[PDB]
């Protein structure tokens, strides 16, 4: 044990196996998403890893992640899997870590294999909370302009709220992702391996590590209900996406056309508010229906949540039910 | 001249013509003669289709559908038991792929 | 005869599992235009030629819409 952790450093390996690869880390994260926007938000079937490849270089020198060892971060690097003519580079992206030592009898494949399901359930997650924030800040930077509109104020109020219904539930879900997701299993796992006294002991905590890791999170054969519904959550994030800006692009289009019309004068913008007069109503029901339709399949959700698991799962519940407003609305 | 047949009723069948005297008919047998006729497409590795199916085989698994991978993996397997094989294969890989959602419901 | 008609019981056998494999990938095909595409592949064909003519006469729905 002690040459296996000094002249190959295998405990340095876990410590970048968290932190980058399980997502451990987040400063890198954010800016890896961030500079990831434009090329991933684009079809990925003209996607090649050498345009992945240079600019994962400036952000991993720019961040945190800089500061660790050469070696190490050498052996991060970027992966992709097959692609279909369907593709979008959020469906189809990876990080690898390729192992250059013999440290791969503690790291096997099947392992590698859980690490990679338990990044792809993590990276979905995080670019549909950057969405959500997205038209947070939309949300906070139109608005103050649209005072000069009155009747989009039913609207545009409506819409405030429903995005206060989501940004609740992808902060709570994304706080028990933090806790006891990487966080039990990691106090595990790290209690196992600074103790130990045989190479064997250490596998098998790392074993336990990823099992628990695997039922924690919903990757279960069994908890792939509760995942369905998670997928129709993650639907309506750009549905609303699609909706709110498609508010603005007539709306707020409609104010400078009104200047215009005024810099002529120095009749036609009565029909321009006679137009809004119709579009109004029939744009109201369509997010009032849609609001219906997301409250009704998140209580089932949660119901459903109950009784699942004895202690683990039941534990979300009373974070995703905080006020008891949930079996109030049934 | 079966063969002849089976163009007609391909062109048939996905365009849901129902008529010969259809110009457009005519169109499309002419572009079909000329893509037959003409030939620049890359010829077929067995072995490159084998790692095809492997990789599909991994997608269905990190997307968390592992049955799904199971049934794929021993259906593709059992088919491939007892060249007209990888060819077949290789057109049903090639014509369409999007796959997210599950898409079954025998498993007889 | 009686075994050769038990050959035609083992290729309804092998084509209901392409169809099956057909219906997992999500291709616009059914068992009958896979009916007529093995037997092209049979007078021996590129499949990419076949996909490129499915890919045209898919869009000729559209070209008529």
């Amino acid at each position: 044990l002690d040459v296996l952790n000094k002249k190959y450093s295998l405990l340095d390996h876990m410590q970048a196996m968290r932190r980058y690869l399980l997502l451990g880390q987040g400063d890198f994260i954010r800016h890896l998403m961030d500079l990831l926007k434009p090329e991933l938000v684009r079809p990925a079937t003209t996607l090649y890893q050498h345009n992945l490849t240079g600019i994962l270089e400036t952000a991993v020198r720019a961040t945190n992640a800089q500061f660790d060892s050469p070696e190490i971060l050498r052996r991060l690097d970027v992966r992709l899997l097959e692609v279909s003519p369907g593709d979008t580079g959020w469906d189809v992206f990876s990080l690898d870590y390729h192992v250059d030592g013999p440290i791969a009898t503690v790291f096997t494949r099947e392992c590698m294999s859980h690490y990679l399901r338990v990044f792809n359930f993590l990276w979905r997650a995080k670019r549909m909370e950057y969405i959500l924030t997205d038209i947070r800040k939309g949300h906070m930077c139109n608005a103050k302009l649209l005072r000069n509109m009155p009747e989009f104020s039913g609207v545009l109020h409506q819409c405030h709220i429903l995005a206060s219904e989501m940004v609740h539930f992808i902060h709570q879900m994304q706080y028990y992702i933090t806790f006891e997701v990487l966080e039990c299993s990691w106090d595990e796992l790290w209690n196992k391996v600074q103790q130990a006294q045989d190479l064997d002991h250490i596998i098998a905590a790392h074993e336990v590590f990823l099992d628990t890791i695997i039922s924690r999170c919903l990757l279960d054969s069994d908890s792939r209900a509760l995942l369905n519904q998670l997928r129709a959550v993650f639907d309506q994030i750009i549905e609303l996406q699609n909706a709110q800006d498609a508010i603005y692009r007539a709306a707020l289009e409609e104010l400078q056309r009104r200047l215009q019309f005024e810099e002529k004068k120095k009749e036609e913008e009565n029909k321009r508010i006679g137009e809004f007069k119709e579009s109004i109503p029939k744009m109201c029901s369509q997010l009032r229906i849609l609001t219906h339709f997301y409250q009704g399949i998140v209580q089932q959700f949660l119901v459903l949540l109950t009784t699942s698991s004895d202690e683990s799962l039941r534990f979300l519940s009373f974070r995703l039910d905080f006020n008891e407003h949930y079996k109030a609305r049934e | 001249a079966q063969q002849e047949r089976d163009v007609r009723e391909l062109v048939r069948g996905v365009a849901g013509l129902q008529d010969e005297a259809d110009p457009n008919f005519q169109l499309a047998l002419n572009f079909a003669w000329s893509n037959f006729r003409f030939h620049r497409f890359l010829d077929v590795n067995s072995h490159k289709i084998e790692k095809t199916i492997e990789g599909i085989y991994e997608k269905f698994v990190i997307h968390s559908d592992l049955s799904k991978a199971a049934s794929w993996k021993r259906l593709t397997e059992e088919f491939l038991n007892a060249d007209a094989h990888y060819s077949i294969l290789s057109l049903l890989l090639c014509l369409s792929d999007s796959p997210s959602n599950s898409s079954y419901v025998e498993t007889p | 005869a009686a075994a050769a008609a038990a050959n035609l019981n083992a290729v309804r056998e092998t084509m209901d599992v392409l169809l099956e494999i057909s219906r997992i990938l999500n291709t616009g095909l059914d068992m009958e235009t896979l009916s007529i595409c093995v037997r092209l592949c049979e007078q021996g064909i590129n499949p990419e030629a076949l996909s490129s003519v499915i890919k045209e006469l898919r869009k000729a729905t559209e070209a008529l819409k």
